[PDB]
């Protein structure tokens, strides 16, 4: 209704802010955020998926995976591996390999020129360290006169009771903008924050867990390396849960002594808007109901014989066209809850609430 | 701003910016899927916890926070106190089996990691079942329904990749929603496939005799049991229902369900039928041996319609006396001061 009665009381771009988020999924930082945009959390402002990405991540996803199986498998790997490796890091060999962002980094697959370092993959395959402690030896003819394979052996992922389990690909060197830690230790001011040096491990896993300010942990059983990434519970929200949410924490009486003042005594702009945006809360607070039924999340089904389905002539049927629209809703809300709950990919879950939104429109 | 559009370019973007490496990034999420179902299974035995609550907590804290299991499936599970308790004991678990908790959850991430990264498949298949009575966004949802199905059976221990495997499950999950809900009237599968091949058979027949064919035809090119009683009916099944509101006669405000009449409610002359016939069968309800005349009025119109178990002790015998003799003294008098005999009906 031009004068979106929901977005004159919540003062939120009266006609746009809405189709944003209502439709989409142009999320409003509903309560606290904590971490920064360049700026302090936006009380009730909105963002992009894009910024939003951008925040719960870590600040950087790069994934640049070299190319052939010796070249940039090399220049990456001696810097990759705990090597903290700072902005703009000049990989060497396939162009330039650009690792424009952050703190530490973590390669992926090997092939099979040098194996040293790396995870118990391969462990299995070559015996000898996995079976008894022959890694030592495992260095050729250098030995006479932690990882560290032999020269070169070896050649793709796989398990090696014989050559079945196996997968020959690339080898991704994605860095991953993150503060990584290796001992963290225990100190009982607050609840045991991080881990210990190896035994004890409080930390919830590779997943959402909430340290100090950093937000996010993920583990790595390799070595005692706590990847820690730094945003938090930054409460984002679309659609209209978020407006519910909104609607529900507003003392409109506060409201109303709040224009009052913003009404009188500004100059005629801010305070001609006080007083359209003012009628509302007004009418509300007065005999009127309470605001926080704009919302839908029961629709009233309309009686049946008001939307008969009779016989006609033979085998037709004739129905109101209402009933149609019913099922639209009926089937998508029910798939809704199916797609919840046989797991969530945010994309799904968004674009169907989306129909499902039009469906009630 | 026109649905469509957003959610394509949605995906489409996060596909952009992430597709599946065709073999190391599948197999790589694919092996993490498995574990963790092996992991949730052996802590399922080793806490006598329900796989099924070792999956839901799991997910909670991979996936979203009380916001998620609240509103959602509503509160069974105490939103915080539950699912951390659950945490807890995860902890507990020392260095061996703790491994699998970490495990389950890396491994539930993967899984979401595999589906988001497989959604144009769905919609280039989805794409192609479009015209059959669904929108197109409920086709590739329903699709996308599919998708997950595949992510339950696939066992990337048999080399073939996942491609061809979700493309399967995808299109059967597609096929039984466009059979499922494309009709204001549900109608088992089976018919459906039989109004597609009587349809199929229609064009054939309508290739050569010049004559759209007789239900006769049509049961023969069919097949077995097709006879002309039957393809009658099934393309009176086969018609989609009209609109009970729809422009009538010259096109104006000349709506069809004014047309349609009633038949429960009495129209006032039937009202003032059960008066007189109610009142008048009062007046001579009345007038009667309750015994044998209560019997058969409450047997036949107060419950359903058995001589013998009609009356409450006494047999056959003393039933047929007074209900024959009753009814005729009572038919008879009635005869004389003719009240009913004008058949109210
Ligand atoms: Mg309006
Ligand atoms: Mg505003
Ligand atoms: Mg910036
Ligand atoms: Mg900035
Ligand atoms: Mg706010
Ligand atoms: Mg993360
Ligand atoms: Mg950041
Ligand atoms: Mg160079
Ligand atoms: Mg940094
Ligand atoms: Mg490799
Ligand atoms: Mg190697
Ligand atoms: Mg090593
Ligand atoms: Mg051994
Ligand atoms: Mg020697
Ligand atoms: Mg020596
Ligand atoms: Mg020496
Ligand atoms: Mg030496
Ligand atoms: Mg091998
Ligand atoms: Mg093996
Ligand atoms: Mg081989
Ligand atoms: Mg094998
Ligand atoms: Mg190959
Ligand atoms: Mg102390
Ligand atoms: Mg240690
Ligand atoms: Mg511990
Ligand atoms: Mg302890
Ligand atoms: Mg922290
Ligand atoms: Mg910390
Ligand atoms: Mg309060
Ligand atoms: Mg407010
Ligand atoms: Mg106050
Ligand atoms: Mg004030
Ligand atoms: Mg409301
Ligand atoms: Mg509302
Ligand atoms: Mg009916
Ligand atoms: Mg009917
Ligand atoms: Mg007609
Ligand atoms: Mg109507
Ligand atoms: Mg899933
Ligand atoms: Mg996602
Ligand atoms: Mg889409
Ligand atoms: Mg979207
Ligand atoms: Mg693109
Ligand atoms: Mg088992
Ligand atoms: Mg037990
Ligand atoms: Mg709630
Ligand atoms: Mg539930
Ligand atoms: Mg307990
Ligand atoms: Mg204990
Ligand atoms: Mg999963
Ligand atoms: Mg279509
Ligand atoms: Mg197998
Ligand atoms: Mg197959
Ligand atoms: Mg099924
Ligand atoms: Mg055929
Ligand atoms: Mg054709
Ligand atoms: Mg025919
Ligand atoms: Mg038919
Ligand atoms: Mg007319
Ligand atoms: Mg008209
Ligand atoms: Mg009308
Ligand atoms: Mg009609
Ligand atoms: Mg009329
Ligand atoms: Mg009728
Ligand atoms: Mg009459
Ligand atoms: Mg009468
Ligand atoms: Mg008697
Ligand atoms: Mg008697
Ligand atoms: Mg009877
Ligand atoms: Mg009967
Ligand atoms: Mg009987
Ligand atoms: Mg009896
Ligand atoms: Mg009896
Ligand atoms: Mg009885
Ligand atoms: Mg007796
Ligand atoms: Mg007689
Ligand atoms: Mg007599
Ligand atoms: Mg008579
Ligand atoms: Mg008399």
């Amino acid at each position: 209704d031009v004068p979106s009665k929901i977005g004159t009381l919540l003062d939120l771009s009266a006609t746009e802010l809405e189709q944003v988020l209502y439709f989409s999924k142009y999320i409003v930082l509903d309560p606290k955020g904590a971490i920064l945009n360049g700026v302090p959390v936006e009380k009730r402002q909105l963002l992009t998926d894009e910024e939003y990405r951008e925040l719960r991540y870590g600040k950087q996803e790069t994934y640049p995976l070299p190319p052939g199986v010796d070249a940039l498998v090399k220049d990456g790997e001696e810097v990759v591996k705990g090597q903290e490796l700072a902005p703009g890091v000049v990989s060497r060999l396939d162009g330039v390999a650009l690792y424009r962002f952050p703190r530490r980094v973590r390669v992926e697959y090997v092939k099979k020129e040098r194996a040293g370092l790396r995870l118990p993959l391969a462990a299995w395959v070559e015996k000898e360290a996995y079976k008894p402690g022959e890694i030592l030896a495992e260095l050729p003819e250098p030995y006479l006169f932690g990882d560290k394979i032999v020269a070169a052996i070896d050649p793709e992922e796989e398990v090696i009771a014989e050559a079945e389990g196996v997968v020959h690909l690339h080898e991704p060197a994605s860095i991953l903008v993150v503060k990584a830690r290796v001992y963290p230790f225990e100190d009982d001011v607050e609840v045991s924050t991080g881990d210990r040096v190896a035994p004890g491990d409080v930390l919830a896993d590779g997943g959402k867990v909430k340290s100090d300010v950093y937000g996010r942990v993920e583990v790595d059983l390799v070595r005692n390396v706590v990847r820690v990434v730094e945003s938090y519970d930054i409460d984002a929200r679309m659609g209209a849960e978020a407006i519910q949410q909104l609607l529900k924490e507003l003392d409109l009486e506060a409201l109303e002594k709040e224009l009052l003042e913003e009404m009188k005594h500004p100059s005629r702009a801010r305070r001609a808007k006080a007083r359209k945006r003012l009628e509302v809360v007004r009418a509300f607070l007065d005999s009127g109901n309470r605001p926080e039924w704009m919302i839908l999340e029961a629709v009233p089904v309309l009686p049946p014989d008001l939307r008969p389905m009779v016989q006609v002539d033979g085998g037709r049927f004739a129905t109101s066209d209402l009933n149609d629209l019913y099922r639209r809703l009926i089937n998508r809300n029910n798939r809704l809850k199916k797609l919840l709950a046989q797991g969530a990919p945010e994309i799904i879950i968004r674009n169907e609430k989306r129909m499902l939104q039009e469906a009630v429109d | 701003k026109i649905s469509t559009s957003d959610p394509v370019r949605q995906y489409l973007h996060e596909i952009g910016q992430v597709p599946l490496l065709t073999l190391e990034e599948e197999v790589e999420l694919a092996r993490k899927v498995e574990e963790g179902m092996e992991a949730i299974k052996k802590l399922s035995e080793i806490t006598g916890l329900d796989p099924d609550l070792i999956r839901e907590v799991v997910r909670a804290k991979i996936l979203g926070s009380a916001r998620v299991r609240h509103i959602p499936g509503l509160k069974e599970t105490l939103d915080p106190k539950t699912v951390e308790e659950i945490d807890q004991k995860l902890k507990s678990l020392p260095k061996e089996h703790k491994r699998y908790l970490h495990i389950a959850r890396e491994g539930e991430a993967a899984r979401q990691h595999l589906i988001e990264a497989n959604l144009r498949l769905v919609v280039s298949i989805a794409k192609k079942y479009t015209g059959r009575g669904l929108s197109f966004l409920d086709l590739i949802q329903e699709g996308n329904q599919g998708l997950i199905r595949a992510v339950e059976k696939f066992e990337y221990k048999r080399r073939f990749k996942f491609s061809t495997y979700a493309t399967w499950w995808i299109r059967q999950a597609i096929n039984r929603a466009i059979a499922d809900q494309a009709r204001t009237i549900r109608i088992p599968v089976h018919m459906v496939e039989t109004i597609n091949k009587l349809s199929r058979t229609a064009r054939q027949l309508q290739q050569e005799l010049g004559r759209e064919p007789t239900y006769e035809e049509i049961a023969e090119a069919m097949g077995p049991g097709w006879d002309a009683k039957r393809v009658e009916e099934t393309l009176k099944i086969a018609q989609e229902p009209v609109s009970l509101e729809t422009p009538i006669g010259d096109e104006k405000d000349s709506f069809y369900g004014d047309f349609i009449p009633d038949e429960h409610l009495p129209s006032p002359v039937d009202a003032a039928t059960q008066s007189l016939l109610s009142e008048e069968l009062e007046k001579a309800l009345s007038k009667l041996s309750e015994r044998e005349a209560m019997v058969l009025k409450l047997r036949k119109g107060l419950i359903d319609g058995e001589e013998v178990g009609a009356f409450f002790g006494v047999t056959r015998e003393r039933i047929r006396q007074i209900e024959n003799k009753a009814l005729r003294k009572l038919k008879y008098h009635e005869s004389r001061t003719r009240k009913l005999r004008d058949f109210l009906d």
